[PDB]
C-alpha cells in the first residue's frame, strides 16, 4: 500500500529468487567452477537480504569475507584439484540421493509447519538506524568473552591449516 | 567545415581533373574518396613517382623488365594500359573510373598538363592528384595551378 | 591465353550506400580507426631498432595515436620489420591471423617486399611477406629512416580513411576447405624440454 | 537552493503523486555521477599519455584533436569496433563475465565520493567500510578471467593477479581504520566534517600506508605485475579483443580516480580553501538561505576537490615513471611484512593517543 | 519496516552501473565484424603451437597467501566497531582490543617465520 | 516481507545445503554446502533480530561471530582437503572409505 | 599439436575442422585454398585443386609427416594454383581489398 514497501517487497521476492537458483546451481550442476561463482553469487544475494533486514554493517561484512575472502579461497583450491574428473559411477548411488531428497524435503516441510505455527512476538517497535555502534557497545560489554576467544580461535586456526597445508 | 556533402564529386564532374591540397598527416582526405565510390565512380591509386612517360603507362602499352638478380636473364612483361585496362574492367553500372595520385609533387608541369588534358577525351576518366599542400582540404582544377 | 594473369571482371557492381547521415557516420567510423591504430610489439631483425628508434623521444608515433601492444589480440596493425626466414614464416602467419579482423600490415625494409639484399643465393628467407599475409603499404630500403615509417604510416591512414562501413563483406575469410586421408607415419617431436638433465650430458660415452 | 527540493515541488506541482516524484529524481545523481566516472576516466588517459610524454622530453597525441584532447575519445571508439575473438576451448560465460565483474563494483563505489556537502548520492552510514568491501569482488574477476581460458600463459596471470590484490586489502583497512578513529564514523560526509580549521597532519603514518596500497591494487608501474608486459604478455588481458578489453583498460584508470578522490577525501577533504571558509560572515553572507554565497562556495568545494584529486593522480602517473617494478615477491613483502605490521602500528598510535588527548581526535 | 536511510540509490545506482557493462558490450556486439572462425580462434603461445599437455604443476604458493588473507580479513571485521566506537567506551576497552590486537600480531609473527 | 517469508526462506537454504552435503561427490562442494547451511543459520539470526529484538540488536552480533568461524572452518578444511589430496590425488568422496 | 603448412592462399594442416576448430588427427590433411579472397574462383578450377591436392597427397606419401613434408606439398599446390592464374583459369578479385598482386601483374602473352 505504498511505493517504499512494494519496492522493499519486489527486491526481497528478487533476491530470494536469486538466492534460491543459485544454491540449487551450486549443488546441482556438474561443472564445479560454475558451482563456486554461483555461491559468490548466493553470498551478494544474501548481503543484500541484509540490507533489506536493516543491518547494514553485517552484510559489508558478509561481503568482505564471504565473497572477498572465502571465496576466492574457494576459487583458489577448486584449481589447485583440478585432475579432468574422472568419476565413475557407483551402483550404491540412487539409494543415497534418493535417502537425501527425502530426508531434506520431510526436514523442510517439519521447519515450514513449525514455522507457520508458532506465535512469535513481532513487538512493533522501529529498528534502531544506527546498527554498528551497537555491535560496538556489545562487543566489549555483553559479548567480551566471545570477542575475546575468537582472536585464539584465528591463532589455532592459522597454525593448524599453515601445518596441514605446508609443504615438505 | 567539419562535415562535407557531395560538392567534391560535382566538381570533378564539371572540370575532371582536380589537384587537391590535403594536410600533410593523410586522413582526411579517404574520405572525399569514399565520397566518390559511393556515386558509382571507381577509384585505383597508383602513386605518381613511380609512373613512366604517363603515355606509355596510362594509354599505350609498355614493357616492364622485372628484377633480375643474376639469374633469369632479362625478360619483359608488356603490362596492358593501365587505364583502357581498367575502363573495360568496370562494374556492371559503374559511372566511371577517377584515377587517384598520392604524391603529385614528384611529378613536372609537364606532365600535369598532359593528365589535364587526357581527361578530355577517354571519357569515362577523371582524375585526381594529390598534390600537397594547404591544412585542409581544399581542392582546384587541376587545368589551373599550372601557368 | 588473350592476357596473362587476367582480372574478375565482377558483376552486381557495387551495392553502395549515400544518404549524408550514413556517409557521416561512416566518417566517424573510420576516423576513430585510422587515428588510434595500435602496432604489434613485433621485430625479427634489423629494422625493429629503426621502428624502436621510431617510438623514442627523438620522434615518437605517439602522436597521431600509435601505441605499441604485446599481444596480437588488442592489436590493429603488424609493421613486419625484418628478414622472415622459412623457419620462422609460419610463426608470423599464425601471428597475424591471430588478431581482429579490421587489421593492416606494413611491410617494412626491402627483406619483406622483395626479398631484400637476400633475394638471391638464400636457402631460407621468404623472399617478401607479400607471399604470407595481405600486404597495404611497401616501404623500400634497407632501414628505411625511421621518418619514412610515418610517412608509411600517413600513406596507410589516408587508406583506412577509404573504407565503406557498407563494405566489410570483403573481411571475411571464404574457407573453401577439403580434406583427404593419407598414409604418412607420425613421427615423435624432436623438441622438448631435456636440455642438461639428458643422460648424455652427464657423463660421457665409454 | 535545494535542487532537489525544486525538482520534486515543480513535478508536484502538476500532480504526479509526490511521492513518485522522489523515485523519479534518481536516475538525475544516478548518472550525474557516470559523467563525472566517464569524464575522469578520459581525463586519466589523457594525463597518463600526455604527462609520460613530457617526463620524457616528447609531444604525446596531437593529431588527433587540437591537443590528443580527442584521443581518449578515438582509442575507445576503436575497441567498440573491434572483432571480439573467443578462443578454441576457452569457456563462454565466464569469459565475457571476467571484465565486467572487475568494472561493475567499481563504479559502485561512486556512491561515496562527496564533491561537497550534500553534492553526492546518498551518503550512506557505512561509507568507506562498503567500499572496503566492495573492492573485494575484482578478484574474483581476474580469477574468472584465468581460470576461462584455455591460456596457461594467462591462468598464471590470473593467480598472480588474484595474488596481489588480496595482498593490500589489510593495510587499505587498517589505513581507513585509523582515519575512522578520528572520523567518529564511517560516513565519507561525516568523515571529511572533522575538517573544520586535514588527517594528514595527524594520520603521517596511515596516509602512507593507504596511498601504497592503493597505488599496489594492480594499478601503477611500481608494481603493475598482471601488465607488466617485458615479464610475461599482458598476462590475463592476453586474450580480450574489443570492448571486452576495453573494460579491463577502463576499469583501471576508473579505479584510480576513485582512489585519487578517497585519498583527498579521507586525509585532505573535498572541502575547506584551506582557510576556515563558512567563517566568512564577515562578508556578513547569510549561508542558511542565500541564494548565492551557496553557488560560489559549492563552486569552491568542487574546486578544492578536484585540486587534490588531481594532485594525486598526478603523483600516480609521474611514479609510474620512476619506480622500478618489483618481480612478484618483493610485491607480496610490501603487504604482510612491511604495510601490515605500519598499519597496524599507526592504528594502535591513534587508539594511545585518541585514548590520551580526547582532543584534536 | 526499513529505517536505513542512503539506500534507494544503492540500489538504483547498483542497476545503472550493472547496466553500463551490458550495454557497452552489447552496442559493440551489434556493429563490429562478424565470426573469424578457423585459426583465430587458437590460443596465443608466442606464434608457435600449445606445446600440450597444459598444466600448472600446482603450488600451495596462493594458498597460505590466501589462508592468511582470510585470517586478517576477519581481523578488520572484528576491529571496525570498536574504532568507530571508541568514544563511549573509553578505558578497559582499548585493553581488550590490545589483547586481541597482540594474539593477531603472535598469529602474523608464526606466520612469517615459516 | 514477514518474518515467516525469512525463516521458511533460511529454512529452504538449510535444505538445499543438506541435499549438496549428502549427495555431491567432489570434495570441496561439501564444504560450499556447509556454507550455505550457515548462512542458512545467519539469515535466521538476523530475521529474528531485525523483528523481534530490533533495538539492542543481538542476532547481528551473533552473525558476526557465525560469520568468523565459517571462514575459520573453511580455512581449516580446505588444508585438511589439500592434505588428503596430496596423499590419495583424488577427491572423490566416494574413494575415502578404508573400511567394509 | 597441430603440423601446418600455411601460406597465402593455401593452409595446410594436419586435422580435421569439426566446426571451425581444427583438432590435430595425424591423418586428415585438411586444406584452405585462399582464405583472403586474393582471387575469384569457379567450380571447376576448385575442382581441380582438390584433384591435385589428392593426387599429390595421396599419390607421392610414404614418408615421415614432419613440416618438412607437408611444406614440400603446399609448395606443389601453390605453383599449381599459380599456373592456374597464368593461364587464365582464374584471375584476381579486383574487389576494394588490398590487391597487391602477389602472383604476378597482368601481362600480354607475348
Ligand atoms: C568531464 C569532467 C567535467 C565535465 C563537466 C560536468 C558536466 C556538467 C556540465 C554542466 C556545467 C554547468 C554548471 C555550472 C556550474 C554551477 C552550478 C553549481 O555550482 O551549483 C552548486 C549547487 C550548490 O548546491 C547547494 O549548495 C549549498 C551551499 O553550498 C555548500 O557546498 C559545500 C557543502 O558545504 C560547501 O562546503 C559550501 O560551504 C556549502 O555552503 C547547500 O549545500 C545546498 O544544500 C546545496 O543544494 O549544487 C548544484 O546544483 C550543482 C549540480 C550540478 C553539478 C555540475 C557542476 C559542474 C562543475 C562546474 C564548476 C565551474 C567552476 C567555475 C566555472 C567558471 C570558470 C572559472
Ligand atoms: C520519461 C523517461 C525518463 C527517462 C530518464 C532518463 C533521462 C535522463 C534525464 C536527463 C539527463 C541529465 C543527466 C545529468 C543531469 C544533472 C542532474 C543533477 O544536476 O543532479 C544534481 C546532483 C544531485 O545532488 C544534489 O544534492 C543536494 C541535495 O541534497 C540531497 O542530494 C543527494 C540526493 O539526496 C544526497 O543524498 C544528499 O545527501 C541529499 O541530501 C543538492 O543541493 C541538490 O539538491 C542535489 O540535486 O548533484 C550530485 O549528485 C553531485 C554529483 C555531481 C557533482 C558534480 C561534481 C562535478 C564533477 C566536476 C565536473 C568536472 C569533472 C571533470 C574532471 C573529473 C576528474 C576527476
Ligand atoms: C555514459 C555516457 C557516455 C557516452 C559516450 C559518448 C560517445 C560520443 C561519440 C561521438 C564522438 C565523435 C567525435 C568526433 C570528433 C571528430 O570528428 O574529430 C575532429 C577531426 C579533426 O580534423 C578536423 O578537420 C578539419 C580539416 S579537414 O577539412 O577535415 O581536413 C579541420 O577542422 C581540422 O583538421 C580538424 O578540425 O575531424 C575530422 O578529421 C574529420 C572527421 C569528421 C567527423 C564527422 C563529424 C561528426 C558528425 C557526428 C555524426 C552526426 C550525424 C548527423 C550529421 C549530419
Ligand atoms: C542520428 C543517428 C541515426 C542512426 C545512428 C546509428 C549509430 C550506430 C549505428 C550506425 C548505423 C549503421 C548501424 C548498423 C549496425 C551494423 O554494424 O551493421 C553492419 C554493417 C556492416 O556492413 C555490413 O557488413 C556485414 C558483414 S559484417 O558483419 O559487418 O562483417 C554485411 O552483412 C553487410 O552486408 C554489410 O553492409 O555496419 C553498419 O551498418 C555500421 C557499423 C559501423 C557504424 C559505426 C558508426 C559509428 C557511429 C558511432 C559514432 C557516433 C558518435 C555518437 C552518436 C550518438
Ligand atoms: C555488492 C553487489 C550488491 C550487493 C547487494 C545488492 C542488493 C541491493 C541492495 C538492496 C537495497 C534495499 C532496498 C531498498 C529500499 C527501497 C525503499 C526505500 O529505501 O525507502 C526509501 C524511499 O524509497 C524509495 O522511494 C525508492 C523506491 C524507488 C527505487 C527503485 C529503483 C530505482 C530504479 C532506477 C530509477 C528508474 C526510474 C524510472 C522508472 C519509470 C526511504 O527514504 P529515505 O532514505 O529518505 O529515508 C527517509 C524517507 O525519505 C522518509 O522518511
Ligand atoms: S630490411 Fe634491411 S635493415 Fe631490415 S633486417 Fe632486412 S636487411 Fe636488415
Amino acid at each position: 500500500m505504498d511505493l517504499a514497501t512494494l519496492t522493499q517487497t519486489i527486491t526481497f521476492f528478487a533476491l530470494a529468487a536469486a538466492v534460491i537458483i543459485a544454491a540449487l546451481g551450486v549443488v546441482l550442476l556438474d561443472n564445479v567452477v560454475y558451482s563456486a561463482f554461483l555461491l559468490g553469487g548466493v553470498f551478494l544475494s544474501i548481503a543484500g537480504l541484509y540490507i533489506l533486514m536493516n543491518a547494514d554493517f553485517v552484510s559489508a561484512a558478509q561481503i568482505l569475507i564471504y565473497v572477498g575472502a572465502v571465496n576466492v579461497l574457494i576459487l583458489f583450491a577448486i584449481m589447485l584439484v583440478n585432475k579432468r574428473e574422472t568419476y565413475t559411477p557407483v551402483p550404491g548411488r540412487w539409494l543415497r540421493q534418493g535417502g537425501a531428497a527425502v530426508v531434506s524435503l520431510g526436514v523442510f516441510a517439519l521447519l515450514t509447519k513449525m514455522i507457520l505455527q508458532t506465535p512469535w512476538q513481532l513487538s512493533s517497535v522501529p529498528p534502531t538506524p544506527d546498527s554498528i555502534t551497537t555491535i560496538g557497545q556489545h562487543f566489549f560489554s555483553d559479548f567480551l568473552l566471545p570477542f575475546e576467544l575468537a582472536s585464539v580461535l584465528l591463532l589455532m586456526a592459522l597454525i593448524g591449516a599453515v601445518v596441514l597445508a605446508r609443504r615438505e | 567545415g567539419l562535415l562535407a556533402g557531395y560538392q567534391f564529386v560535382k566538381d570533378l564532374e564539371s572540370a575532371g581533373a582536380l589537384a587537391l591540397f590535403v594536410p600533410p598527416e593523410g586522413g582526411f582526405e579517404g574520405r572525399y574518396q569514399r565520397r566518390l565510390r559511393s556515386k558509382g565512380y571507381t577509384t585505383l591509386p597508383m602513386s605518381a613517382p613511380g609512373l613512366g612517360d604517363l603515355a606509355a603507362y596510362l594509354t599505350q602499352e609498355h614493357g616492364i623488365r622485372p628484377a633480375h638478380t643474376g639469374k633469369e636473364d632479362i625478360r619483359v612483361y608488356f603490362q596492358p594500359p593501365l587505364v583502357t585496362y581498367h575502363l573495360e574492367n568496370l562494374p556492371p553500372n559503374a559511372k566511371g573510373l577517377v584515377l587517384w595520385l598520392i604524391d603529385g609533387k614528384r611529378l613536372s608541369k609537364q606532365e600535369f598538363a598532359y593528365l589535364a588534358q587526357l581527361t578530355q577525351t577517354l571519357p569515362k576518366f577523371k582524375v585526381v592528384v594529390e598534390v600537397g599542400g594547404d591544412r585542409v582540404v581544399r581542392w582546384e582544377p587541376l587545368a589551373d595551378w599550372v601557368a | 591465353p588473350a592476357i596473362l594473369n587476367p582480372i574478375a571482371r565482377p558483376e552486381v557492381p557495387q551495392e553502395l550506400a549515400e544518404n549524408i547521415i550514413l556517409t557521416s557516420l561512416n566518417d566517424v567510423y573510420d576516423w576513430a580507426r585510422l587515428s588510434s591504430l595500435w602496432p604489434l610489439m613485433y621485430g625479427t631483425a634489423c629494422c625493429f631498432i629503426e621502428f624502436a628508434a621510431m617510438i623514442g623521444s627523438r620522434f615518437d608515433f605517439d602522436r597521431f595515436g600509435l601505441v605499441p601492444r604485446n599481444s596480437p589480440r588488442q592489436a590493429d596493425l603488424i609493421i613486419t620489420s625484418g628478414t622472415i626466414t622459412m623457419k620462422m614464416a609460419p610463426a608470423l602467419v599464425r601471428l597475424y591471423e591471430q588478431m581482429p579482423s579490421p587489421k593492416y600490415v606494413i611491410a617494412m625494409g626491402a627483406c619483406t617486399i622483395t626479398g631484400g639484399m637476400f633475394s638471391s643465393d638464400s636457402y631460407s628467407a621468404v623472399r617478401g611477406v607479400d607471399k604470407l599475409i595481405p600486404v597495404d603499404v611497401y616501404l623500400p630500403g634497407c632501414p628505411p629512416r625511421p621518418e619514412a615509417i610515418m610517412d608509411a604510416i600517413v600513406k596507410l591512414r589516408k587508406k583506412i580513411a577509404n573504407e565503406h562501413i557498407n563494405e566489410r563483406g570483403n573481411l571475411a575469410q571464404t574457407h573453401r576447405l577439403f580434406t583427404a586421408k593419407h598414409k604418412m607415419k607420425p613421427v615423435p617431436p624432436i623438441l622438448t624440454g631435456q636440455y642438461l638433465n639428458a643422460p648424455s650430458r652427464q657423463a660421457p660415452p665409454p | 537552493i535545494d535542487l532537489q527540493g525544486q525538482f520534486i515541488s515543480a513535478l508536484q506541482s502538476l500532480g504526479l503523486s509526490h511521492d513518485l516524484a522522489k523515485l523519479l529524481w534518481l536516475p538525475l545523481p544516478m548518472l550525474m555521477m557516470l559523467i563525472v566516472a566517464t569524464v575522469g576516466v578520459l581525463v586519466a588517459v589523457w594525463l597518463e599519455r600526455k604527462i609520460s610524454a613530457a617526463v620524457q622530453q616528447r609531444i604525446g597525441p596531437e593529431y588527433i584533436g587540437p591537443l590528443g584532447i580527442l584521443a581518449p575519445l578515438a582509442d575507445g571508439l576503436k575497441l567498440i569496433f573491434k572483432e571480439d575473438v573467443l578462443p578454441a576451448n576457452s569457456d563462454r560465460w565466464l569469459f565475457t563475465l571476467g571484465p565486467a565483474v572487475v568494472v561493475i563494483p567499481v563504479f559502485l563505489s561512486y556512491i561515496i565520493v562527496p564533491f561537497g556537502q550534500n553534492l553526492l548520492i546518498s551518503n550512506l552510514a557505512m561509507g568507506v567500510f562498503l567500499w572496503i568491501a566492495l573492492s573485494s569482488i575484482a578478484p574474483i574477476g581476474l580469477l574468472m578471467a584465468g581460470y576461462a581460458s584455455n591460456n596457461k600463459y594467462s591462468l598464471l596471470g590470473g593467480l598472480r593477479a588474484a595474488a596481489q590484490s588480496i595482498s593490500y586489502e589489510i593495510p587499505l583497512a587498517l589505513a581507513v581504520l585509523a582515519v575512522a578513529m578520528m572520523s567518529n564514523g564511517l560516513g565519507t560526509v561525516e568523515i571529511v566534517e572533522q575538517q573544520s580549521q586535514w588527517n594528514v597532519w595527524r594520520q603521517p603514518i596511515g596516509f602512507l600506508v593507504f596511498w601504497i596500497a592503493a597505488l599496489a591494487e594492480c594499478e601503477r608501474l611500481p608494481f603493475d605485475l598482471p601488465e607488466a608486459e617485458e615479464e610475461l604478455v599482458a598476462g590475463y588481458q592476453t586474450e580480450y579483443a574489443g570492448m571486452k578489453f576495453a573494460l579491463f583498460y577502463l576499469g583501471a584508470y576508473v579505479n584510480l580516480v576513485l582512489s585519487a578522490l578517497l585519498v583527498s577525501v579521507l586525509y585532505f577533504g573535498g572541502w575547506s580553501f584551506p582557510i576556515p571558509l563558512e567563517t566568512i560572515a564577515n562578508l556578513l553572507g547569510v549561508s542558511e538561505t542565500n541564494p548565492f554565497l551557496q553557488i560560489a562556495f559549492a563552486v569552491l568545494g568542487i574546486t578544492m576537490t578536484l585540486i587534490k584529486a588531481y594532485f594525486f593522480v598526478f603523483l600516480a602517473i609521474l611514479l609510474r615513471w620512476t619506480v622500478p617494478r618489483v618481480r612478484i615477491d618483493q610485491l607480496l613483502d610490501l603487504g604482510w611484512k612491511f604495510l601490515l605490521p605500519v598499519g597496524l602500528v599507526n592504528l594502535l598510535l591513534t587508539a594511545g593517543l585518541k585514548l590520551a588527548f580526547p582532543v584534536a581526535f | 519496516v526499513f529505517v536505513l536511510s542512503g539506500y534507494e540509490y544503492f540500489l538504483g545506482f547498483l542497476i545503472i552501473c550493472s547496466l553500463v557493462p551490458v550495454l557497452a558490450l552489447a552496442a559493440s556486439a551489434l556493429l563490429r565484424p562478424k565470426s573469424g572462425r578457423m585459426i583465430r580462434l587458437t590460443t596465443y603461445e608466442s606464434g608457435m603451437e600449445p606445446i600440450g599437455g597444459a598444466w600448472i604443476q600446482f603450488n600451495v604458493r596462493y594458498y597460505m597467501f590466501a589462508l592468511v588473507f582470510v585470517i586478517f580479513d576477519v581481523e578488520t571485521v572484528f576491529l571496525y566497531p570498536w574504532a568507530v566506537a571508541f568514544h563511549q567506551l573509553g578505558l578497559l576497552a582499548f585493553i581488550e582490543a590490545l589483547i586481541f590486537i597482540a594474539i593477531l600480531v603472535v598469529a602474523l609473527v608464526y606466520a612469517w617465520r615459516k | 516481507m514477514q518474518l515467516t517469508y525469512v525463516l521458511i526462506l533460511a529454512a529452504l537454504l538449510f535444505c538445499i545445503g543438506i541435499y549438496g552435503l549428502v549427495t555431491s561427490r567432489n570434495a570441496v562442494r561439501v564444504l560450499m554446502s556447509i556454507e550455505l547451511l550457515l548462512n542458512a543459520v545467519n539469515l535466521n539470526l538476523i530475521g529474528f533480530a531485525n523483528y523481534l529484538d530490533g533495538q539492542q540488536i543481538k542476532g547481528q552480533v551473533f552473525a558476526v561471530f557465525v560469520i568468523t568461524v565459517a571462514a575459520a572452518e573453511a580455512a581449516v578444511g580446505l588444508a585438511i582437503i589439500l592434505a588428503i589430496y596430496r596423499n590419495r590425488d583424488t577427491v572423490d568422496m566416494e574413494k575415502f572409505n578404508l573400511l567394509k | 599439436m597441430l603440423l601446418k603448412s600455411t601460406t597465402r592462399h593455401v593452409h595446410i594442416y594436419a586435422g580435421h575442422v569439426v566446426d571451425g576448430e581444427v583438432h590435430p588427427d595425424t591423418e586428415t590433411l585438411t586444406l584452405n585454398v585462399d582464405p583472403d579472397n586474393e582471387l575469384e574462383w569457379n567450380e571447376a578450377a576448385l575442382a581441380k585443386v582438390e584433384a591435385k591436392f589428392r593426387e599429390l597427397v595421396a599419390n607421392a606419401a610414404g614418408e615421415d609427416l614432419t613440416e618438412y613434408n607437408l611444406r614440400r606439398i603446399g609448395s606443389d599446390l601453390e605453383h599449381f594454383i599459380r599456373s592456374l592464374l597464368m593461364q587464365g583459369e582464374i584471375g584476381y578479385n579486383l574487389n576494394s581489398r588490398v590487391r597487391n598482386y602477389s602472383l604476378g601483374i597482368p601481362r600480354v602473352n607475348h
